[PDB]
């Protein structure tokens, strides 16, 4: 699916925002 | 996990919180 490769990459972009200092988990699977 | 959730719907901030460490 390119659309949901499309949307992970902003996903992970909106993640490191939020999470700050804490840091992310990014699990497609 | 999170593509199911906020890749078929809009995800707000405070639900994109559930994925920090
Ligand atoms: C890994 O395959 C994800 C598991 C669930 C699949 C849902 C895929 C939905 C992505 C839709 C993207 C649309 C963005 C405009
Ligand atoms: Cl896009
Ligand atoms: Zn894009």
């Amino acid at each position: 699916f390119v659309n949901q490769h499309l949307c992970g990459s902003h996903l992970v972009e909106a993640l490191y925002l939020v999470c700050g200092e804490r840091g992310f988990f990014y699990t497609p699977k | 996990g999170i593509v199911e959730q906020c890749c078929t719907s809009i995800c707000s901030l405070y639900q994109l919180e559930n994925y920090c460490n």
